[PDB]
């Protein structure tokens, strides 16, 4: 057993090794190599990806997910990752170098998966590629702090087209202009009864597969081993048969006389992609550049690289609930199958011949298509997907339409999935328009009316309505009939025409505006970040990059499933009997309290009780009871599934949701905000008046780094590597949870791959699980969540709801307002953003005893909810920016004019406003958008206006040691803060610089600890970095003061030369400060966003276009992180008003929404497509640290103009439907199926004139 | 792999950046590159995937040499033999030039004699083996080094390697003893791991095995003295005339040679009569070096053996030569006369002589000595203490190495003392490059004193933050206080240090009696 990784081989000792174990296992834990990361363990995030290389005998090199590829199927290649690249010794690669020095890397945990992508993309094409290609190639990556600018600026400055601005330190790119498989002869045993082969002919095959079914062995056909991705392979599989080395199952042939084309049943959807664009310049196969876009609508780039044709329709074949996109394009084609069932036995047959007769001991042998000459025959297909890329369809579609002669159809082939498990053809339709001209008056009339008729889709959550999936299908056909009718110069009315269309989304570009001062340098300057290059090498280490432990086991919970039971009996023995599981533990083996948080409880943080281990009534779906410890985390996450709980009782209404709980109205509801006005006088005149309602879902954090910590049983103590925001929390839990002394439980955490709140406490579960564990089986433990776990078990930001009245006068000057709102606790009354949303309630709008605010707390049957990017800040500007745009709606006054109507008096945003609207074009913009949707019926534009002030405030203290090196005066600090991407070290490196007099270079960052950082409060408020810069800044101060006489004793020549002698003369070159609360004045950060919007009204489907962003930052201590903190902020915004959606089982309460499959932030294609952001000039802060504001936070407030833009979008399409002129409630969401569902779209309106 | 000096990305020297005259005078190379100094001198390294494979693979390297020492001359003896006693040879410096040209007494004698005292290397025989790991890490590396000096170690490395100081992160949690061997001699090793470290990017484990330590490293310098005293009857010395000679290896680096003069004189009492000269000597041998009380174990066996010598010539008995030359109104005075006595010294020395008488063949002896050993203070030592809120619990990292001496031990009892809490409260955490950035060698007897004094000072910083406190909310117990403390964000993280000055200088007045039975058929 052979595999090559980075130019090195390694032995691989098979016997030894699961059968099963994945290339992401073998990489990080057998290899040692931990640059290479994961998260979801499912091909739908990117972290874990890497490159292979094998042998036209050439060499070709792909990007692969780590997580999903097969180690077996990997031997003889060569294994590229991040480190291969290059390192600090040998020098950086090109694209490490100019992510780094472009601004593309924050927490960095996806740094090496992009790298990695982007190595594979030019390798395959030689090293040429396009900007929109490299744009169109990381829909498998998933950046949730870059919002993904800087990373496309980066990755397109390799382009042959490339139009970017690269820095002159950049390095150049190598030429990349254009290792042997291995296949061992047999099987190879498995102590548990396992078996691979490694087949070269289809005699091989038949031989290895004949052997498995006789012996009553369930098989696998093992190409990419991507469908564990869609459906986890069984555990009972046994025979694992490598066919990615068949030469007979790829490949492809062209009949004769070009009638028909035959593909390699396990070519891969990448080789079928490239196949497409060389024969779609053949006559009778042009329809291949559809067949090409359609598949580039498939996964994303690994996936597609790994997965294959065969593996896709094994999967429709064993699940006819799989919406197919192989399968909806084959169909429309009428594609047959070559089955083949021996050497010298095969039959071509229908794609439903075969997904109705048994496969068992058969094999996709190959497909075929037919030729379908341009004007002869009409083929197009959709794909209609929540966001851009890498995401399955609501509803696909295909259609295949042969006209005769004099323009009648001679047959249709009307195809659609996501209908309901038995729904392939519409053929009522294709029967209706046979022999016909689809042109001819009433007949499209006629044809939707029937199809909506037809489609009666099915409504198994977490998929869309069925009236939106109904009302999809319809529409695409509609779009099909347009498009083919332009293509055809088939007449249509002028507002019809854009309905065939799809959107126009350009190549993404960005801008950034900002003021540098060299008299404040290195402070106020532009950097890279700290860690940038580590991050891109893979060098950076994160808590589960701790090497290999002798004896380490991992951990997963075992949860209870049954809301309002008691869980009155625990069966371990079917956990225990997989070999390599080694024990339960639950409630009844902690020592001390069975209680999450500190010693010492406050009111905000603390208040209610909250278990490690459930001992009575589950309060949620996901609940925790325990945790397994078995010698993988594969074997743990597996063991955990099969502990059997016997549940008493359990509650006859479960309330999952803030909708579950307010539709049944109380103990779970708490006033924590009760006005001084009982009823509002409104004694001032009104002349316009009307009620509303603002409701916005949950948010799923999406770190890219899991829950994790690794616990070390150490000289009778515990050492704890723990991914935290709060090192101390951690310790103070640990230490109370085991009855330890705390200077006996050290924590390390050097960075975190994102928190974003969701590692402020939510962390101490898995902690406190893994700390347990080591402490009772003496062993290291290592505790990596599954993102199912995560997203099932744990918090999210807490939902919102807001009912109002307001009273207005004509100019849109608010008379009166009357708000309620609800925040969604989960089960309990933790972390309640209610005071935030109160603080920010008013914005920037003078009020006089007329806004009377209650404020609920709503406790429901669902995970505890925490801290997410902003919390109560996003719902207190949401609230009242909404109100804003529904008093315009109401009055007809402009948005910016109601905001000017209500602006207070003598503040920033009335300097800042005027010069806003005058750059960024607003009034000719939006008047061009109502123009334009004066025109077209089915694509709309809207500008969407969002102000804000967002508050600052200070909290906690902050503990900072610096020491200078003697040797070559060279700086360290070891400081309370946590690096969650934000750039605290950046900016800690240009204070301690600055402060000192040295150079940025000579500054490094250690790992925080309960040591220099004892104590440390939390890292959040996004005042972390300016906190830990005052707390820098007072410690370098000390050292100054204590050189200060060497200085004008010696005269020193250099630094290096003071520092000696400062050496020389015993001066502690060691100080240790902090900062706490008071050391600094709070403030407030003024933002104004414009957003622009194109809506596909028949889809659901925009594209977000233009998007201005004006902030004051004061004077920047760096504009780089500053823009980063800013575009990350606004993007996790613009995913909560746009894709993101959580859904919870009504009945059980589970969290349905708890994979990447499932749940989808933004993606590279889903940015604004024009991205300016200006930081407001000549604005110096009178308060906070050194004339700069805070960025972590505020921008994600200003995101909501995105929704804005659509509700103008929407309401054009509504005024154009009929509907009476009417507000629609705005929703974080606005998914295309919330779009869609408030049109007013009938499918009596598809009209050709 | 086998890396030798070639690979060498720095200057081929073991070392800081910036020397001194007493530790880095003289150039030594991390491997050899033109004449080999010394039998054993390393010119590379081998890295193999066991302890084993690699010992066994260093012995399968084929050297070819050119030319040779005409004669090699590897001990104190040897040199003095071929080169003579004077100094008139590249070998042989003097650093110790007596102010009596010629010794002239100004007291009378009765007795005449002349002696030699010649004592040995002695190896340092720390169970802990010369230990370094050192991890590539984040472009750096960290270095788990067993020196009782990480400050040299990281400098040492860092010049070695082109690399920052910041980006060399030593951690020394404890070491199996050192008693000086660890000083400086722990670095070949150390850079030698370190550079196969940073070149192959993999882990690399040190661990010398005894043979390469005893073979490669050197030990307590030899010491050889030729003396002539002259006395009254009474062993009042009139004067003396010492010449000495210390054995420094191939290079002059670490002499012991101002300790051995500082205690010449011991406790005695002299007046312009004793002429002393030291001379330092190069032997083809590996660099001596540091051994527990280098100089101060010469500089009194010196003297001592004088005193007894003295005994011999003039018969009179060794305490009452002693009491003869002791310096007046002297602590020994008031010591010395309370330990014969409560020790039955007069009695159990006329038992021996009166043994003796009766057997031939089995011998009695009793061995008395006396001292006044010399305790100053050099360099700084860092210390950082921190209180958790949680419960009160303390953790210390500091400067100094715990090498068994118990440093740790009078830290907590310390730190415990000062804040009012019980020692079981205190933790000491492993030393490293932060906490103990820039701290001096743990050496010179005085390391757990001085650091006992940092942590003090740090403690005393943290009761002045607690003293408002415990004023105004008058807790019923230290966790409550500290909780209030963490409640008004009272800073419980102190660093502060320990300098030469910071405390005075004194000696330690000792005694010995020694009883032996020797068969003079067998030794
Ligand atoms: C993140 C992600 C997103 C995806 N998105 C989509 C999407 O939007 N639309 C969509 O349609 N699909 C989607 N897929 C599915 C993807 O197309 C398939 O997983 C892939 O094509 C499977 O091929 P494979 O080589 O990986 O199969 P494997 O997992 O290796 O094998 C799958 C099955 O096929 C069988 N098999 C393999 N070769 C043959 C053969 N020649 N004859 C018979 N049986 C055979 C095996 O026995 C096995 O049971 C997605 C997958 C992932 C991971
Ligand atoms: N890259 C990155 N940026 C981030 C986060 C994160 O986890 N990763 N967290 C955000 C949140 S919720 C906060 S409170 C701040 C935390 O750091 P700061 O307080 O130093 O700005 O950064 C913000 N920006
Ligand atoms: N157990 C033990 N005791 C020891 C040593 C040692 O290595 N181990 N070294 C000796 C030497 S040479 C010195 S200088 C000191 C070092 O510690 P101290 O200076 O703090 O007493 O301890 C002495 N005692
Ligand atoms: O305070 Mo930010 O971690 S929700
Ligand atoms: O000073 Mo002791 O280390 S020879
Ligand atoms: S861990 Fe492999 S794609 Fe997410
Ligand atoms: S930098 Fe991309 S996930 Fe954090």
């Amino acid at each position: 057993g052979r595999i090559t990784i980075n130019g090195t081989s390694h032995e691989v000792n098979l016997s030894a090794l699961p059968a099963d174990i994945s290339l992401n296992t073998f990489i990080r834990e057998y290899a040692g190599l931990t640059g290479t990361k994961f998260m979801c363990q499912e091909g739908g995030c990117g972290v874990c990806v890497c490159t292979l290389t094998g042998i036209t005998g050439e060499l070709r090199t792909w990007a692969v997910n780590s997580c999903l590829t097969l180690l077996n199927t990997c031997l003889g290649l060569e294994v590229t990752t991040s480190e291969g690249l290059g390192n600090k010794r040998v020098g950086y690669h090109a694209i490490q170098q100019r992510l780094a020095k472009m601004n593309g890397t924050q927490c960095g945990y996806c740094s090496p998966g992009i790298v990695m992508n982007m190595y594979g993309l030019l390798k395959s094409k030689g090293g040429k590629v396009t900007m929109e290609e490299v744009e169109n190639s990381f829909g498998g990556n998933i950046c949730r702090c870059t919002g993904y600018r800087p990373i496309l600026d980066a990755m397109k400055s390799f382009a042959v087209d490339s139009n970017i601005q690269v820095p002159a330190e950049c390095i150049d790119i190598e030429d990349l202009s254009t290792c042997k498989k291995q296949q061992p002869k047999g099987s190879q045993l498995y102590p548990d009864g396992s078996r691979w082969s490694w087949p070269v002919s289809l005699g091989d095959l038949f031989a290895a597969l004949q052997g498995a079914v006789k012996e009553k062995l369930p098989y696998m056909l093992v190409a990419g081993n991507t469908a564990h991705g869609v459906y986890r392979r069984s555990p009972d599989i046994k025979a694992f048969i490598d066919v990615s080395g068949l030469a007979e199952l790829k490949g492809h042939k062209l009949s004769a006389d070009n009638s028909s084309l035959t593909l390699g049943g396990n070519l891969s959807l990448s080789e079928t992609m490239e196949l497409c664009r060389q024969l779609e310049n053949t006559k009778g196969f042009e329809y291949l550049s559809q067949v090409w876009q359609h598949l580039d609508w498939i996964a994303n780039v690994p996936v597609r690289n790994a997965g294959t044709l065969a593996g896709n329709l094994s999967i429709k074949h064993a699940h006819p609930e799989f919406p197919s996109d192989v399968f909806i394009v084959l169909e429309a084609l009428d594609a047959q199958v070559i089955v083949q069932e021996a050497v010298d036995k095969q039959q071509t047959v229908s794609l439903a011949s075969y997904l109705g007769s048994s496969m068992e001991g058969k094999i996709i042998r190959g497909l075929v298509l037919r030729a379908y000459p341009k004007e002869r025959f009409a083929f197009d297909s959709y794909k209609i997907m929540p966001r851009a890329q890498n995401a399955h369809a609501y509803v696909n579609a295909a259609f295949l339409v042969e006209f005769t002669a004099d323009a009648k159809v001679k047959s249709a082939r009307i195809c659609f999935g996501g209908i309901h498990p038995e729904f392939v053809h519409a053929t009522a339709i294709e029967n209706l328009i046979r022999d016909k001209n689809p042109f001819e008056n009433g007949l499209v009339e006629k044809a939707f009316g029937q199809l909506s008729t037809l489609l009666q889709p099915d409504a198994v959550l977490p998929d869309a309505s069925p009236v939106y999936r109904r009302k999809l299908a319809c529409g695409l056909f509609y779009k099909f009939l347009l498009k083919i009718a332009a293509q055809r110069k088939q007449g249509l009315g002028s507002r019809f025409v854009t309905g065939g269309s799809l959107l126009k989304r350009p190549v993404s570009s960005g801008q950034q505006s900002f003021e540098t001062f060299q008299e404040h340098y290195p402070v106020t300057k532009a950097t890279e970040k700290h860690e940038g290059l580590i991050q891109c090498s893979g060098e950076a280490t994160y808590s589960n990059d701790l090497p290999t432990q002798h004896n380490q086991l991992w951990a997963a919970f075992v949860i209870a499933k049954k809301v309002g039971a008691k869980v009155t009996k625990v069966d371990t023995q079917p956990a225990l009997d997989l070999p390599g599981v080694v024990a339960y533990l639950d409630a009844k083996d902690i020592p001390g309290p069975n209680y999450v948080g500190p010693k010492i409880r406050d009111q905000f943080f603390f208040p209610k009780d909250e278990e490690l281990f459930a001992t009575g009534e589950i309060k949620f779906y996901g609940q925790p009871v325990g945790i397994i410890l078995a010698n993988s985390n594969s074997l743990a996450n597996r063991a955990a599934e099969l502990v059997k709980l016997t549940y008493e009782g359990g509650a006859e209404e479960i309330l999952p949701s803030l909708k579950a709980v307010l539709d049944k109205v109380n103990k779970r509801l708490e006033q924590p905000i009760k006005s001084t006005i009982d009823v509002l006088q409104l004694e001032e005149p009104f002349d316009v008046s009307s009620s509303g309602q603002l409701d916005m879902g949950l948010q799923y954090h999406y770190y890219m780094e899991p829950q994790t910590t690794v616990v070390l049983p150490f000289e009778g103590g515990l050492q704890v590597y723990a991914a935290t925001q709060w090192m101390d929390l951690t310790q103070d839990t640990i230490a109370n949870v085991l009855n330890l002394k705390s200077n006996d439980v050290q924590v390390k955490t050097r960075r975190i791959g994102g928190g974003y709140g969701g590692k402020a406490t939510r962390c101490n579960l898995a902690a406190a699980a893994a700390a347990l564990a080591a402490h009772k089986l003496n062993r290291p433990i290592r505790f990596v969540q599954s993102l199912e776990s995560i997203m099932t078990s744990l918090g999210k930001r807490w939902a919102f709801h807001c009912d109002y009245d307001f009273f207005v006068q004509k100019s849109g000057k608010i008379s009166g307002i009357v708000s309620r709102f609800y925040e969604d606790a989960g089960y309990l009354a933790n972390e309640s953003p209610i005071g935030h949303t109160v603080l920010l309630s008013k914005n920037c709008y003078e009020f006089s005893d007329n806004y009377k605010l209650d404020g609920y707390l709503v406790c429901t049957d669902s995970p505890s909810n925490t801290p997410c990017r902003a919390p109560g800040s996003v719902e207190g500007i949401a609230m009242m920016e909404n109100i804003i745009e529904h008093i315009a709606f109401e009055t007809g006054v402009d948005p910016a004019d109601v905001r000017f109507a209500n602006l207070l008096p003598a503040h920033k945003m009335g300097d800042m406003m005027p010069r806003f609207l005058e750059s960024t074009k607003y009034r000719e913009r939006k008047a061009e958008a109502i123009a334009h949707n004066k025109e077209n019926r089915w694509h709309k534009r809207g500008l969407g206006l969002c102000i804000m002030e967002y508050q600052i405030g200070y909290f906690g203290q902050y503990p900072a040691t610096v020491a200078i090196y003697h040797s070559d005066g060279t700086v360290v600090v070891s400081h309370g803060g946590i690096e969650m991407g934000q750039g605290m070290n950046t900016k800690i490196s240009q204070v301690a610089a600055h402060t000192l007099g040295i150079p940025m270079e000579q500054v490094r960052i250690e790992a925080s600890d309960t040591i220099n950082g004892a104590n440390s409060m939390v890292t959040g408020g996004a005042v972390g970095s300016e906190t830990l810069c005052f707390a820098v800044r007072k410690a370098c101060e000390t050292l100054n003061e204590r050189l200060k006489p060497v200085r004008e004793e010696v005269k020193p020549e250099n630094w290096q030369d003071l520092i000696q002698e400062a050496y020389n003369r015993k001066i502690n070159l060691i100080a240790s400060d902090q900062c706490k609360q008071g050391d600094m004045d709070p403030y407030s950060v003024c933002g104004l966003c414009l957003t622009e919007v194109e809506l596909d009204v028949l889809t659901g489907n925009y594209i977000v276009g233009r998007v201005d962003i004006l902030e004051d930052t004061g004077e920047s201590l760096n504009p780089n992180v500053d823009i980063g903190q800013i575009e990350g902020a606004f993007m996790m915004g613009l995913g909560y008003w746009t894709s993101e959606q959580v859904i919870a089982d009504p009945k059980t309460g589970e969290c349905l929404t708890n994979r990447t499959w499932t749940y989808k932030p933004p993606g590279a294609k889903d940015i604004p497509t024009d991205l300016r952001i200006e930081l407001l000039p000549k604005s110096p802060n009178k308060a906070g640290f050194m004339r700069s504001k805070a960025t972590g936070e505020p921008a994600i407030c200003l995101s909501i103009a995105v929704a804005f833009a659509l509700q103008q979008a929407l309401q054009s399409a509504r005024d154009d439907a009929g509907v009476p002129k009417s507000w629609v409630t705005l929703t974080a969401p606005m998914t295309p199926e919330h779009l869609v569902l408030h049109s007013g779209t009938e499918p009596s309106q598809f009209k050709l004139n | 792999a086998y890396l030798d000096a070639k690979d060498i990305p720095g200057p081929n020297y073991v070392g800081p950046k910036i020397r001194d005259q007493f530790f880095f005078p003289k150039d030594e190379e991390l491997f050899a590159t033109g004449e080999i100094k010394f039998y054993g001198q390393p010119v590379g390294i081998i890295l193999a995937n066991s302890n084993s494979l690699a010992n066994r693979a260093a012995e399968l390297v084929k050297l070819t040499y050119e030319g040779g020492a005409e004669e090699i001359l590897p001990s104190l003896k040897a040199v003095l033999d071929k080169v003579g006693s004077e100094a008139g040879n590249k070998r042989l410096e003097q650093p110790i030039k007596s102010t009596i040209d010629v010794l002239q007494l100004e007291e009378p004698f009765d007795v005449s004699s002349s002696g030699q005292l010649d004592m040995g290397l002695q190896y340092h025989y720390y169970m802990e083996p010369q230990t370094t790991v050192v991890l590539p890490f984040e472009g750096g590396l960290q270095v788990y080094a067993a020196t009782q000096w990480m400050d040299l170690t990281q400098d040492t490395i860092a010049n070695v390697l082109n690399l920052k100081s910041n980006d060399v992160q030593v951690k020394t949690r404890r070491i199996g003893g050192g008693y000086g061997g660890k000083a400086t001699r722990c670095n070949l090793a150390a850079a030698a791991a370190a550079l196969a470290a940073h070149k192959l990017n993999r882990p690399i484990r040190f661990v010398q095995s005894l043979e390469s330590i005893m073979t490669s490293l050197g030990k307590r310098w030899a010491f050889h003295c030729d003396y002539d005293f002259f006395v009254q009857k009474s062993g009042k010395i009139s004067g003396i005339v010492s010449r000495f000679y210390e054995d420094a290896g191939y290079l002059a680096n670490e002499s012991p040679i101002g300790h051995t003069v500082l205690l010449s004189k011991n406790c005695y009492e002299f007046s312009d009569n004793y002429k002393l000269d030291g001379y330092l000597v190069c032997t083809d041998s590996p660099s001596n070096t540091p051994c527990r009380a280098p100089g101060s174990v010469e500089g009194i066996a010196m003297m001592e053996n004088i005193i007894e010598h003295i005994a011999f010539e003039t018969g009179v008995d060794p305490a009452d030569v002693r009491f003869a030359n002791l310096l007046p109104a002297h602590k020994m005075g008031d010591m010395m006369p309370r330990f014969l006595e409560s020790t039955k010294y007069r009695e159990r020395k006329a038992e021996a002589i009166a043994h003796n008488k009766e057997n031939r063949w089995h011998k009695r002896g009793l061995g008395l000595c006396i001292m006044e050993y010399q305790i100053g203070y050099f360099g700084q030592y860092p210390a950082t203490v921190a209180i958790y809120h949680s419960d009160g619990t303390v953790v210390v990292s500091h400067g100094g190495i715990e090498m068994g001496q118990g440093m740790n031990t009078k830290i907590s009892q310390v730190a415990a003392h000062t804040l009012g809490i019980p020692m079981e409260q205190v933790r000491i955490e492993a030393s490293d490059t932060i906490n103990g950035a820039n701290s001096m060698v743990t050496g010179g007897a005085v390391g757990s004193e001085t650091l006992c004094f940092a942590v003090r000072k740090a403690c005393e910083t943290l009761n002045e933050r607690l003293k408002p406190v415990r004023e105004e909310v008058k807790p019923e117990n230290w966790q409550d206080l500290i909780q209030e403390a963490y409640n008004r964000k009272i800073n419980l993280i102190a660093s502060d240090q320990c300098k030469q000055g910071d405390m005075d200088p004194y000696s330690v007045c000792g005694l010995c009696l020694t009883e032996v039975e020797l068969d003079v058929l067998t030794g």
